[PDB]
This record gives C-alpha cells, structure tokens and sequence, in this order.
C-alpha cells in the first residue's frame, strides 16, 4: 500500500505598477505551474530528494498576501478566473477591459490590500496541439512519473488587475495538496 | 584517489623462471583490482580480473592474489611471449587510478656493445649542417652511458639518443646517439669522440676520428 | 561479437580541437559504463572520465576538468570525447573502454578500443633529408663492418627504411624516431660481414608516405 | 559462476513485448490471432531451474517489480542488493528453488513522461493489435546473488490478455 | 499526523568453518545491529536519505540462508536465544558445551542446510553501565532521533553453531519493521 499525501507549498512576491491613465484600465497576467519549482534535487543514487516514482496533484491552493496597507488609497478590484488549457489571454500592462468579467470560473479579487485564495485542482499540459483533460474525478486522476527536471506545467489561473497610481504588491502563496506514488529509496552500502 | 605502486617498475628473468611482481593501494579496495597486459604497439588487454581471475584467452602459467592494500601477479613459468609491460588498475574508487605499470623483459648474459662512429656526410655539409652519428648495437644490460667529447671537452648540447626495444631474436638492446653541429663549428675542431661505458667494461669503449 | 571500434588517427593543429569517437558494436553502451583513457607516449595509462550513456551522469579526472567532455550517443551507440585548446602535452593514444551487458557479465576481458593516435604539431609535411651513414676507415669490429642512414627532419612519422629494397634485412636496426625542432629524425645501420662490402652496392630506401617520396641513398 | 569471495550481485531486468507471443498471420489476416483489440489482464512469470537440489553453494535473490522502464543497471557482480527495499520485493533463494510472481504488467506509453494507470480492470484501456510496433511492457526487476557455480533457470512468462474486436478476413475461393 | 511505517532490511553471508576435533565443539557468535548500516546517507541540505526526524524499530526479522547443500553429511544442530543486554557469551571458535541450551529464548536451528528465523523485537544499548530497558510495549515505545552517523547500536541475539568437519555458509538476511516520525524535507530553490 505505497500511496502517500501530502500538502506542499511555494509562495513568492509581485508587483503590480502606479500608473498615470485615468481611465480604468486592467493588467493582464497568468500562471503556471512546475512542481520543478517546488522540489529541491536528491543526491547521491536517489537524484530527487523526495522518495516516489508517482505523483498526482489533488488540489491547488494559490494564496495572496498584499504587502499594500489599508491605509492605502485610490482603491480597486480584480478577477480570478480558473485557466485549464494553456490558452490564455495575453499578458498586457493596461488593457481597456476586463476580459476576465464573464467566466464561469471568475472570482472577484478586491485591491489593494484585500485578501484573496482560490482552493481548487490543477490541470497540466499534457499535449500542446490538443490541450486533452480529465472532468473532476479524484478516482480515476492519473497518475505521473516524478523526473528529475522535464515535469509538466500545470495551467493553473489567469489573473487580472485594474491599475491604479500606486504599486500593488503582492506575496502570492501556492500550496497544493499532492499525491504520491511508489516509494523508491536507494541505499548504497558503507 | 588512491594511488597504486607497482614494484618493481622494471625486472628481467630467464624463461622456466617464475615471476613475481606486486601491486600496493594507498587504501583497501575490493574485487575492483584487475590487472592489464600491454605489448608495444598494441592496446592493453585485460589479463586478471577481481585479483585473482584469468580473463579468457589467458595462459594457465598465469596467476593473481591478494585483497586489501597488497596484490600481486604471478607466472609460474616465463616464456618469450609473457615479455610486456603490466599494470594494476582499481576501479574501486574514482577517479580510478593505474599502477606505474612493471615492465618485464627477458634476461640474458652480459653483452658488450660494439661502436661505431660516423663523420657526417658531404651532402649533409653542403647544406651547412653536421651530424656525427655514434650507434652501440647489442649488447646487455640496457644500462649505459653515453659521452661526447670534441677534442676532449664533454660536449653535451645537440646530443640526442635512442633506444630500441629489446631484440626479439637475441634479445639486445641498441642505442643511436646523434650530435648535430654547423658546418662551421663542426669544422674548427678536429677529434670527435664517442664514448660508452657499460657494466661489461670497467674501461669505457671510445671510438673517435681526425677530420679526413 | 563485441567490439568498440574509434576514429581515426589525428593530427591537429596547436589551438585547435578534436572530437574522437568510439562506436560499440555487439552490445548495448546503455547498459554499462564508457570510459576514455589516455596514455602518453612511453608514459603511463591514465584515466580521463567516464559517463552513464543511462542518465548523462558523468565523472571527470580533476586535471582533465576543463580540457575533455565526454558525451554519448545512445541511439547511436557511440561514445565522444572532445579536447578544447590542443597543446603537445595532448599529443597521447586515446582508449576508449567500457564492458558486456549486465546480466551478470562484469567480464568479457577488455574493449579499450582499438586506441586513436592523435598528434598536435603545427609543423608541414616535410620530406626527410637522407644522408648515408659510411665508415671512416677504421676496424670497427675485427672483420664486419656497420653501414648507416641518417633519416633527418621529416613530418609527419612514419617512414620505411629498407636495405637494398628488402634484399638485407638482416642485422638491421632502426630506431624510433626522436622529435628535434619539431621533425622527426631517425637512423638506421646495417650491420654485413666485411667479406661483402664495399665489394657489393649497399643503398638505404626511405619511403615517407605522407610526402609521398621515395629516396635512396649509396654509401660510398 | 563467479570467483569473487564477498557476495556479489548480477542484476537483470525484463521488458516484455507481444510480438515475442505472437506469430504473423498470412494473406489478409496479418496476424494469426483475428482480433483488432487486446489488454493484458496478467502477467505470471514463472521460474524453473535447471539447478539441482545437490548444488551446494547456496544463494538467495530479490524479486522486485519494475513499472516505469526506469531501471537498475544491469551488472555483472554489484557489490549490493539494490532490490532489497523496494515494496515490490518478493525473495526467490538459489539455486534450486522455485519462484513465479502473479501480476499485471504495464506497458511503455510516453518515454519522457512514464505515466500508467492504477490497480483497475473496469478503466484498463485498450491497445490496438499491430502487425510488429507493439509496445514494451515493463515488468520487473530482477537480482541474482553470485556463485562459484552456473545457475540455469527455464523462466517461464504467462499472461491473461483480454481481447476484443475480432476482425477476421475471408477472401474468395 | 506525521506517523510512518515501514519494513527495512539487510542480508549478509557468514561462514561457519570446517573442523578437527572429534568430540562436539561450539562456535559462539554475536549479533549487534544499527540502523547505519540501514541507510544511505542523503545529500545536499538533506543529510539523510529518509526524510524523517524520529524513528523507533517496531520489530526485528533475522532470515537465515544456507549456501550448505542438502546432500551434504557430518549434520549438526544450533541454538538460537535472544540477547537485549549487550551481555555476550564471549564469541568462541569451539567450545565444549552450548551456553545457549538454557536461555528462556533458545530456538533450535539444525545445520548444515536448515532455514531459521527469528521474528522478534529490538533492543538498543542506552547506557553500558546499566543496561536498561522497557517491556514489550507498543504504546509506549518510546522514540529515537534520526541522527547522521552516531545511531546506536540495537543488541539483538546470540548464536551457537556446533563445529564440523565441513564450512557451512549462511546468508544471513536481517529484515526491520521501522516505525517513523517527523517528516522533516528540505527544498532549497531553484
């Protein structure tokens, strides 16, 4: 019986810019995901320091802590819309629109300093041409082979930021809940 | 790493005679120790391996021991043919290090050498060059020291030597020794003198010459 | 059946670099270990570095460090070794060498391959200049006589001394050649019983097939 | 048989294709078996030694299986058993004695990736029958502790493969 | 919930030797076990290839694989009793008796060709003066740090071998059921 969870994390910061439009005007931004990232390499026989040949992602739980005060003025609002398929609206500093408004899986992010997470389930990349995946099934989730370096990304989110004149900042928490497979230790004598 | 010494590096022995040489580690290694054959021009073939076992193709005369720092190879009986050159080699720990190797060659009676001195050639003038050519063929042991001498004075600059590999038939050693000048500094002096001492004279062999 | 066979000899120019091959053939290189070995001429054997045609992993030999890299090529069951920033100290036989495939073979003697010679020398192709070797009248040896060549500033080695085109082979001795201001030099004697000379002609053939010239030389 | 005097290990290992287990058809049928579909429920794989039970120099090995192609390095005399602490080990002791292991296989879909399937019957995909392209399946791992003496074994592989899609051609006359 | 268990294992040969003297002679051996020799050590900021930080060996499996023929005579016949003390029967090449006879955890093992095991509980050494220790209790086994290379040594079980005229070679597997704790992973980045 070699399954084993886990709950495993990254977390790291962003900066979203002041800007000088008056009009509202949106910052498009994206993510993906490699578990490449989250894995420091083993040494010795064993070159992946976490002992499993297997992986699956359960859940991911992407976290959002603002360095931005309360005091903070010339408040706003984003989206939070789930991206599943590599597709992705493209990166842009000061968009006219949000594109993210009308998504089935749109959550509505307030700025500066309001706190946000979204608790859901990754999606990798498995061919590029065809962008194939799975419905919400925890029995029949795949599983992965852990590799040294080549892992997938996961498509996880694409995200957006109405601009304003000052710079929004943003510790951004990933924590996912994973899965494993076969234990596969090696001990060299001595 | 460790560091493997092979003793001796150079030995010589009458065929029917056993041999034995020794190959020691710095450190402990296990059945990681092999040994490798090599004949002059051709690549080393791998002799015993794990210490102690034939390798395919390998006469039975042939033997290996030892575990820990001490290994050695050892031939029963020697013929002609077991003449090379043999390293130890353990693969034990990286990097992975080879013995100096211990050469065997075949012994034989004492021979002296027999000189011959060579004035250089006209055509070799015309071009302005000199080169007196001194050859010690045959003889035994390899030991022996060449000495130029231009009207008595040790000359050692332009001298260059070489040696050729034991006689397949009667197993002797030859020597070439060449001492190139100018023509012109080659024509201010009148003797030139090749001398050669060997463990078989006490006197040291000289044959020399007068210009013409 | 197995066998590793290497590229060929090279001769390079100083500053300039080389990537030897060695092509296993009757066996698999994922299955072991690749080794390249270099051994300098009248020096010792030394190991440079191995690798894992597997997994890529590679180990290297400290002082070799910066100057090889050693590669494969699994699909093609071949194993590189490349050498940066030539010098003569790299003029060596290269070895490549690895073993059988696995299950439970750790024998099979030995694939040090065949070796590859490589020689690092800016020098041209240059045919040697022959001089013959005659006595200065004087007894040598009670009744035989010595004869010589003097083979002398020739590139690249080899070279063919012959005597009498083949007719004495007998007596002869030709020693290696010796690098003197980057050419070869080289002598070989003769060695004929005093009955047959002068009576007979004794002429020296040197053949220096990279120039591809012929000489020979009467000794007078 | 070995000459080393410390235990010593010779690793293995057994990839598995169908084309081994099937012969080609002739004329229209391509191949032998009238099916365009198959799954290998299975895979038994069976030992029997050539050793007897005289043979002194008694040994033990490790059984531990393999599912991803990622392999232990096949080798002669390995200084360890690197199959000892897997969770797939079963033991098989030398020389004489008799070994099989009763499991399904998995097959070699993407090299890169390694990716297969739980513990499933209802969810095992179907593979096409092919004329000679047929996959690898990778199945076990294996460890031999050395000795002074040859160890022979007429190792037996049986597999359950399920079908479907019986195709079969009948030409005229 | 950071509680793992596991089942971990050794083998080693061993040679009983081939004997002169007519009358019944012993070969008194000791067995004293640490989980270093158990583990490979683990690189970079992992020092241990398991990442764990505590450890307590839930039971102990001592397997015994004879090279010995069954065709082979001059049979005999050891004991087998179990030693928590680090109190050893001095290790004798032939002694004249059996001191192992009777111990309360004598188990017999013919020679030369018969399997044994024994499927017990482990005991380390705390302190050599006292040589102190608890009953068999699962609920209160109390735990170990996982350490680099100063794990103690577990005192195991002492053996007997009844001498003859021929070597008898044993393959000597010893199997741990390792219970575990503190998972305790480190990921330095990129």
């Amino acid at each position: 019986n070699g399954i084993f969870n886990t709950r495993l994390s990254c977390t790291f910061g962003y900066t979203v810019k002041a800007t000088t439009v008056r009009t509202p005007s949106w910052a498009v931004d994206m993510m993906r995901f490699n578990i490449n990232d989250f894995v420091p390499p083993g040494g010795g026989t064993n070159k992946i320091s976490i002992p499993f040949e297997y992986y699956r992602i359960r859940k991911v739980k992407v976290e959002f802590w603002p360095c931005s005060p309360i005091t903070q003025g010339d408040r706003g609002v984003g989206s939070t819309a789930v991206i599943l398929d590599d597709n992705f609206v493209t990166k842009a500093t000061a968009l006219t629109y949000d594109p993210y408004v009308n998504y089935s899986s749109r959550h509505t992010i307030p700025q500066p300093f309001s706190y946000h997470s979204r608790y859901f389930t990754p999606k990798p990349v498995l061919d590029s041409t065809i962008d194939y995946f799975q419905p919400n099934n925890k029995r029949n989730q795949l599983w992965l082979r852990l590799q040294t370096s080549a892992n997938v990304d996961h498509v996880g989110l694409g995200i957006a930021f109405e601009n304003s004149t000052y710079d929004q900042d943003y510790n951004i928490r990933v924590t996912m809940y994973v899965q494993f497979r076969e234990f596969n230790l090696k001990d060299p004598p001595l | 790493n460790i560091v493997m010494t092979q003793s001796p590096k150079s030995m010589s022995m009458s065929v029917g005679e056993r041999v034995t040489l020794s190959c020691k580690a710095s450190e402990n290694v296990g059945t990681f120790v092999f040994w490798y054959q090599q004949k002059p021009e051709q690549s080393p073939q791998l002799l015993i391996y794990g210490a102690s076992n034939r390798y395919t193709g390998v006469p039975d005369r042939f033997t290996g021991s030892g575990s820990a720092t001490d290994f050695t190879l050892t031939i029963n009986n020697v013929q002609a043919e077991d003449f090379v050159d043999y390293y130890c080699g353990q693969s034990y720990r990286y990097p992975l290090t080879f013995a100096a190797g211990t050469k065997l060659g075949l012994k034989r009676a004492d021979a002296a050498p027999t000189v011959s001195i060579f004035p250089p050639s006209s055509e070799q003038l015309t071009s302005g060059g000199a080169s007196v050519v001194c050859f010690l063929n045959n003889f035994y042991p390899k030991d022996i020291n060449v000495k130029w001498k231009i009207d008595g004075s040790e000359r050692q600059n332009g001298v260059l030597n070489s040696w050729t590999d034991q006689d397949s038939k009667d197993s002797t050693y030859s020597m070439s020794s060449t001492l190139t000048l100018t023509k012109d500094e080659y024509e201010r002096h009148n003797s030139y003198t090749c001398e050669a001492t060997h463990k078989t004279s006490t006197s040291p062999i000289v044959k020399s010459f007068n210009r013409n | 059946q197995v066998q590793l066979q290497q590229s060929g000899a090279e001769l390079v120019r100083p500053g300039v670099s080389v990537k030897i091959s060695c092509k296993g053939s009757g066996y698999t290189f994922t299955d072991y270990a690749i080794h390249w070995v270099k051994q300098s001429h009248a020096k010792s054997l030394e190991w440079i570095g191995l690798i894992s045609t597997y997994y890529g992993d590679a180990t290297y030999n400290q002082n070799f460090k910066g100057e090889a890299t050693m590669t494969v090529d699994k699909s093609s069951s071949t194993a590189y070794m490349e050498l940066a920033r030539l010098t003569s100290e790299d003029s060596a036989i290269y070895y490549c060498a690895r073993g059988p495939f696995s299950r439970y073979d750790y024998f099979a003697m030995d694939n040090w391959g065949q070796g590859t010679s490589v020689t690092v020398s800016s020098a041209k192709t240059t045919p040697p200049s022959v001089y013959p070797l005659a006595p200065g009248s004087a007894a040598q040896t009670n009744s035989m006589v010595t004869l010589g060549c003097l083979v002398k500033g020739y590139f690249p080695e080899p070279v063919t001394v012959t005597w009498n085109s083949g007719s004495l082979s007998s007596g002869v001795h030709t020693f290696p050649a010796v690098l003197q201001s980057d050419l070869y030099t080289l002598s070989s004697s003769v060695t004929v019983p005093s009955s047959t000379w002068p009576s007979e002609t004794v002429t020296c053939n040197v053949a220096h097939p990279a120039s591809s010239t012929k000489v020979d030389k009467k000794i007078v």
